[PDB]
RNA sequence: GCCUUGUGUUGCUCAGACAUGCGCCUAAGGAGAACUCCGAAACAAACAAAAAGGUGCGUGACGCACUCACGAGGGACUGCCAGUGAUAUACUGGAGGAAGGUGGGGAUGACGUCAAGUCCGCAUGGCCCUUAUGGGCUGGGCCACACACGUGCUACAAUGGCAAUUACAAUGGGAAGCAAGGCUGUAAGGCGGAGCGAAUCCGGAAAGAUUGCCUCAGUUCGGAUUGUUCUCUGCAACUCGGGAACAUGAA
């Protein structure tokens, strides 16, 4: 059964090694993984394509699973926070694709409207009236 | 067509943004760099 | 070498009496002599079409296929099996040629299938039928020769590569049979032929373009390409261009070993003073003229697995997506007919033949023609 | 010639690579150039090889 | 034919015949023939245009008696500077760290120098 | 049964013929490489298989023509070497005949420099007609056996 | 499965998987011994080993499946020995020796 | 059912030199049980302190692993962790794997949609 | 860059700070490269037992110091 | 090596079914007669999902039938039949079975002999050295070379050498680490890092088969020796390291 409240659901993985002898530090301690479903974020298709390009192989298509793993920090909570910051940065950068889509669509539309004898006379008359 | 332009211009600018998000080191010209020898542990104490 | 004397003696004695020409369930083994290839019926499936060797060489002067020659040297008789797969292909191209007064026929057909199933023999029988219909048939029995052997020079205008020896052998094999029709036909473009580098003799000095006369025929063009080694490549390209504008007779282009044009060629180009780079088959001029199936003409391209071409894509470039056809292996009745044919041709002994014996050989060879042919003398 | 260091057998005996033997990159580049693909196509190929 | 400074046999194929030139081996022959645009042909079937192209293509590499003279001159300058390698070259000893206790017979000679007259 | 799986599936052979085929394949195999010699043996069988006949019965006849019945052995009595004759068993006859066939075929291969299938079929066909190098080897062995027939009763086996 | 003659090895045709005629002959021998050629549709998945090892494994599997289909052909298959698992495997290498049984060259004097 | 437990759970990986099944009483209660392949490491030493090259003795080191699955809901994970921190398994080292799910806050990124 | 070798040649530290005037003395550093600023000078190179006297010329530039001071005596058997 | 029984994730998931994700190649505009129509457009688009057809790579749900992994067991004992024999011990054949007579292989090594080997692994009785036979650094040597012997590697080729295509393993190793994809260099190399402390992630098995070249040559056999140009590890490759490129081509 899923968590409380509402929103997209994350999945965490974390390790604790219980070594004997009174020395506690083990290299497997500091690795944290987080998994998310891409389609639950509700991004647009172009935003999803930019996300996939920005991600590479951390995205698995059969499950729609985006998994981020952090080992670069010395403590488990630090790697967890790094994973969440990376997820927020990925969503923020992936959302930008709509503006580029709108800009190049308007560029194509305006290229189509420049080469038209019907529209150019009306545009020139309207800019001649106001000079 | 419009389809190839819309499918190709949305994936641009990712090269520096990915390095900024993930903290990677970017070397576009492939010179010899000390990053590969500073990314390894300090095995002095162990010894 | 008196081994074959007894077999030849008994074979010469066996033609004196016609009660031995019986096949599976006693049906007569061969076609009636009054039947030609254009009038083959459903009821002829499972029989053997007799030929003449000199007449077959006359109809196909470009060279007999390796499968046909291998079957002939071991059966000792110019005969071929009539199958359903050839009949349906013939009906396809007859429907394409002239519609009769739910099966949409296809203009461009690629023959893929299991190794040693008879694609070369089927394409050769189709070319024989079309030339009996008197069409304009361009037959390439060895597509490996177009990319292997000879000189290679870079074209200074297009960037592609010129192969003059193969460019003149294509024209020679075309006009060895298609001379009297090319005397009739006329060219539809009169632009000058731009000259190219010759086969080891370099660029012609003084002559840059050969002008086309007003009353020039396709025969005049091809004879110009044969006689001048500085013009063969451009004449081959031009000939490909006028093969699509002819309206008098139907035109068919049949290529064997069609898969060799989708891989590397023999030639290599130096791209660095300490390195070399291989050249794809698409970068040849004579391959580039003929490879694309994006047109309106009747093209057949039969792959070959005997040549070690390797793996290709399922969606090949510059061809329609539905152009690929499967050429199936032998079935039970085809194997029964070929086993009784080898019994008639005395490739096996009369005292060891049985239903179980030929079924065992067929099930081992999995319907492979060459493996069945090589296995059946060991039938005991 | 397993002792000839300029041949593929000799390079395999020495446990090294060169023009004669070549790494996995050479097979990948050659198979990309064979099937008419851009060199930036990710390996393995997203097609069906028949 | 007289290409470089050596005789190329007329009856042999060109790829194996061109290796007769000093300074041309198995791979430079392939590079030269690929530069000329020729796969392989007999050396007596060569046209004069291909002969002058072959001469100008072979002339792009150091080859022949000048290469022999260069190699001899630098072996001589090592002796004249008299480093360790020059001393080994003058004494006819192996100069690339190889053992001389048992197995230096290519630089030294046959075991016809025999016995050594005592145990 | 591992040798000649094709001729075992297309069955109808006895133990003696199976043994003959296995021996003819395996005697010249080096370094465990069976494919080339099995292809050579199959095509040598196929050369008269396309022209009627029973090629395996031809092989049985050819080997029977070169089986030797008596051989010699070197026995030391009081310091001098004698050459004692003895009787050859049924397996050793077969092995000696097939070894002589393959030896003569390979010497003919070196002498004429032609295809090995041609050499093997040439020697087997000539051995079918009671002549050849293998038959001369058999008669030479019988000559050495019949020259020293007085020195039997020196036999130890 | 009872069928018409299909035979698949790892989703490929067996003519493709075993291009040698002798491997196919060894694979079709158990069917030809119990006289059931042309009655079966066989799908197998093979792995490990080399080529003759894979052929032997598929042959033993076919023989055991035939016996499971109908147990009265056991007397047919046991004479050809298609139900005996071959126990011969690669013997280990012993220390002080070059191979399993080959020793180093001995020096006496 | 016998399908895989996917959700909020604990997984214990136990590594040992001996079989953990020898002393089964010290294992925690669990829903599922499975075993991994054993791993061996080979040592070959000379027997003599001097030249007896052909006489060797061969020792090995063998590693064994076992995998335990515990189903647990979200409220009792912090209750179970206190006891799981204090276990005593005989001749073993254990590995605590935690599978839990939280939710995503969308408010500071919803402006970019 | 027009450099053919990406790495500097090796010269020892007591040469790197004095250069030429540390070049008329006994040296023990056989592993130092002969620099083009070292020409026309006399050194005594240690060979394990003695100091071989060597005058640096044009022909020794680029080699090592120890290439010209031999360690093993050339032997003549009886 | 064969068969039961229990446990099934990082392993298996065959057939027969249910649902799904992602990427491609086409051509495709809303409303009242069986959503069709007769309604709107100027110009090609397929846009917030939905809307067609060929496809490629997968995943989940159900399972763990099957392979495999692990724990515990079974099974082979001359047990049964016939003969030879001295009714014993045995020997020779057969049946059944996965396996037949010690089923294959390993581990296991008696009393003592060689005054066998080790005081330079270690511990030790006796003698000996003590501004030295003790301790430190740099440099050299253990890599020398008229010769002799031992152990190995590569070959003298056609049952072969080379190029292109195409198949099939097991044991192991990985944090001072293994490093997918991609860029750069003819190449060894260089940049950068998807995953992994590892049934989870990480390294084209070769002989083999198909096609072609070579045609008995001191050779397209064989790669010693040598020159030039570089590269990796390291404070440092002269004596004295590994590797690459091109050339030289002994016996
Ligand atoms: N209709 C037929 N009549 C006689 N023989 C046939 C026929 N079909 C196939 N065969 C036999 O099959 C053998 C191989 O035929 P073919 O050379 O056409 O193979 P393929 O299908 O072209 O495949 P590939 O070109 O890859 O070998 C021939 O030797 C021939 O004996
Ligand atoms: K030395
Ligand atoms: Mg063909
Ligand atoms: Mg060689
Ligand atoms: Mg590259
Ligand atoms: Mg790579
Ligand atoms: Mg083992
Ligand atoms: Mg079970
Ligand atoms: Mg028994
Ligand atoms: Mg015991
Ligand atoms: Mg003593
Ligand atoms: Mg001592
Ligand atoms: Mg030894
Ligand atoms: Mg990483
Ligand atoms: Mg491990
Ligand atoms: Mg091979
Ligand atoms: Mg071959
Ligand atoms: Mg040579
Ligand atoms: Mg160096």
């Amino acid at each position: 059964d899923d968590p409380p409240g509402k929103g997209p659901i994350l999945r965490w993985q974390s390790r604790i090694v219980f070594a004997p002898g009174g020395d506690a530090w083990h290299p497997k301690n500091r690795k944290v993984k987080l998994s998310v479903t891409v389609k639950e974020l509700g991004l647009s298709k172009h935003q999803a394509r930019r996300l996939r390009e920005l991600v590479g192989k951390r995205y698995d298509s059969g499950k729609d699973e985006l998994t981020i793993t952090s080992e670069r920090f010395e403590h488990r909570e630090e790697n967890r926070k790094d994973c969440l910051r990376t997820l927020y940065g990925l969503i923020e950068e992936a959302a930008k694709a709509n503006k580029i889509a709108e800009d190049i669509r308007t560029a194509y539309v305006k290229q189509r409207l420049q080469a038209n004898p019907a529209f150019m006379q009306k545009l020139q008359a309207k800019i001649m009236r106001s000079k | 067509s419009l389809k190839n332009l819309v499918t190709s211009a949305v994936t641009v600018g990712v090269t520096e943004a990915r390095a900024r998000i993930f903290g990677h080191m970017l070397n576009p010209t492939g010179q010899r760099s000390p990053h590969k020898i500073l990314r390894k542990k300090l095995f002095g104490d162990k010894v | 070498d008196d081994l074959e004397a007894g077999r030849a003696k008994r074979l010469a004695d066996d033609e004196k009496t016609p009660s031995l020409d019986v096949g599976p369930n006693g049906r007569p083994l061969f076609t009636p002599r009054d039947v030609t290839l254009s009038k083959l019926s459903q009821k002829d499936i499972g029989s053997y079409f007799n030929f003449d060797e000199a007449a077959l060489k006359a109809v196909l002067p470009e060279g007999l296929a390796s499968g046909i020659e291998d079957e002939f040297k071991e059966s000792w008789r110019p005969a071929l099996l009539v199958r359903k797969s050839f009949l349906d292909l013939r009906d396809n191209f007859r429907r394409i040629a002239d519609p009769p007064m739910g099966v949409k026929p296809k203009k461009q057909i690629i023959l893929d299938g299991p190794v040693k199933s008879g694609k070369s023999i089927a394409l050769a029988m189709l070319v024989h039928w079309a030339r009996d219909e008197g069409w304009l048939v361009l037959y390439a029995p060895k597509g490996r020769d177009w990319t292997h052997g000879g000189y290679f020079y870079k074209n200074q205008h297009t960037g592609f590569w010129d192969t003059p020896l193969q460019a003149e052998s294509i024209l020679k094999d075309f006009v060895k049979f298609n001379e009297p029709r090319l005397r009739e036909l006329r060219c539809n473009v009169y632009d000058p032929i731009v000259l190219g580098e010759g086969a080891g003799v370099g660029y012609l000095k003084g002559q840059e373009t050969m002008p086309i006369p007003e009353d020039s025929t396709l025969y005049d063009l091809v004879q110009m390409g044969i006689n001048s080694t500085h013009a063969a490549v451009s004449v081959v390209v031009r000939l490909r261009k006028e093969l699509s504008l002819v309206k008098d007779v139907p035109v068919l282009i049949a290529i064997d070993q069609y898969n060799n044009w989708f891989t590397f060629s023999e030639f290599e180009e130096p791209v660095t003073p300490r390195s070399c780079r291989p050249i794809h088959a698409r970068e040849l001029t004579t391959v580039n003229a003929f490879r694309s199936m994006m047109h309106d003409d009747m093209m057949v391209g039969a792959f070959s697995h005997s040549t070690a071409v390797g793996k290709l894509r399922k969606d090949l470039p510059d061809v329609p997506a539905d152009a690929r056809q499967n050429f199936p292996r032998y079935s039970l009745d085809e194997a029964e007919a070929v086993c009784y044919y080898y019994l008639r041709q005395r490739l096996v002994r009369r005292e060891v033949f049985s239903e179980e014996n030929w079924k065992k050989i067929y099930y081992l060879a999995n319907g492979n023609g060459a493996e069945m042919r090589w296995l059946v003398p060991f039938m005991r | 010639g397993r002792g000839d260091s300029k041949t593929k057998k000799g390079k395999r005996f020495k446990g090294s690579y060169g023009n004669s033997r070549g790494k996995k990159q050479k097979m990948i580049e050659r198979i990309k150039d064979k099937l008419e693909l851009p060199r930036s196509t990710p390996w393995p190929l997203p097609f069906k090889l028949i | 034919i007289r290409v470089g400074n050596a005789e190329v046999p007329n009856h042999k194929p060109l790829k194996t015949g061109l290796q007769e030139v000093y300074g041309i081996g198995r791979r430079k022959s392939h590079q030269v023939l690929c530069g000329l645009g020729i796969t392989n042909k007999l050396a007596r079937d060569l046209t004069g245009k291909e002969l002058i192209d072959l001469r100008e293509e072979v002339g792009m590499h150091q080859h022949g008696d000048e290469l022999r003279r260069r190699v001899g001159s630098e072996i001589q300058r090592l002796v004249e500077v008299d480093c360790y390698r020059g001393s080994r070259h003058r004494h006819g000893m192996p100069c690339r760290g190889q053992r001389t206790k048992t197995n230096a017979r290519t630089k030294k000679g046959k075991r016809v120098a025999i016995a050594g007259k005592k145990k | 049964x591992x040798x000649x799986x094709x001729x075992x599936x297309x069955g109808g052979l006895d133990g003696e013929q199976k043994l003959l085929i296995k021996k003819l394949v395996n005697f010249r195999m080096k370094e465990g490489k069976r494919t080339r010699v099995r292809a050579i043996v199959y095509q040598t069988f196929h050369r008269p298989a396309r022209t009627e006949r029973d090629v395996i019965k031809l092989m049985v006849d050819a080997v029977e023509n070169i089986k030797p019945i008596c051989e010699v052995a070197k026995v030391g009595v009081a310091g001098t070497i004698y050459d004692v004759p003895g009787i050859v068993a049924r397996d050793r006859q077969q092995t000696l005949a097939i070894r002589w066939i393959l030896e003569a075929a390979f010497k003919r291969r070196i002498s004429y420099r032609i295809s090995l299938e041609k050499c093997s079929f040439a020697e087997i066909l000539d051995a079918y007609q009671k002549r050849g190098s293998a038959r001369r080897k058999r008669e030479n062995l019988h000559g050495l056996a019949s020259t020293n027939r007085s020195f039997a009763h020196f036999r130890w086996w | 499965v009872p069928g018409k003659g299909k035979f698949l090895v790892n989703d490929k045709e067996f003519d493709v998987y075993f291009p040698m005629l002798d491997h196919r002959a060894a694979l079709l021998r158990p069917l030809a011994e119990t006289k059931t050629l042309g009655s079966w549709d066989i799908n197998c998945t093979v792995t490990g080993g080399g080529t003759t090892g894979q052929v032997g494994a598929i042959q033993l599997g076919i023989s055991r499946a035939l016996q499971n289909w109908e147990p009265d052909m056991r007397t047919a298959l046991r004479a050809a020995g298609f139900l005996t698992r071959d126990s011969r495997v690669v013997e280990r290498k012993k220390p002080g020796k070059a191979k399993a049984r080959k020793s180093f060259q001995w020096v006496k004097r | 059912s016998t399908s895989k437990i996917k959700g909020t759970r604990i997984c214990i990986a136990i590594r040992s030199f001996d079989n953990p099944e020898k002393e089964a009483w010290c294992l925690p209660p669990h829903s599922r049980y499975a075993a991994m392949p054993d791993t061996r490491t080979l040592y070959t030493v000379l027997r003599s302190p001097h030249v007896d090259k052909k006489s060797r003795e061969q020792f090995e080191m063998r590693f064994k692993k076992r995998f335990l699955v515990i189903k647990a809901q979200s409220h009792e994970l912090s209750n179970k962790l206190f006891w799981l921190k204090r276990y005593r398994i005989l001749g073993a080292q254990y590995e605590l794997q935690f599978h839990c799910k939280t939710r995503l806050d969308m408010s500071p990124v919803l402006g970019s949609k | 860059m027009s450099r053919s070798v990406w790495k500097d040649p090796f010269v020892d530290a007591f040469l790197m700070k004095k250069k030429n005037a540390a070049l008329n003395r006994k040296i023990w550093s056989r592993r130092s490269t002969i620099l083009p600023e070292y020409v026309d000078s006399a050194v005594r190179i240690y060979n394990g037992k003695t100091h071989v006297r060597c005058k640096i010329t044009e022909g020794k530039v680029g080699h090592k110091f120890g290439e010209f001071a031999f360690t093993r005596k050339v032997k003549k058997h009886a």
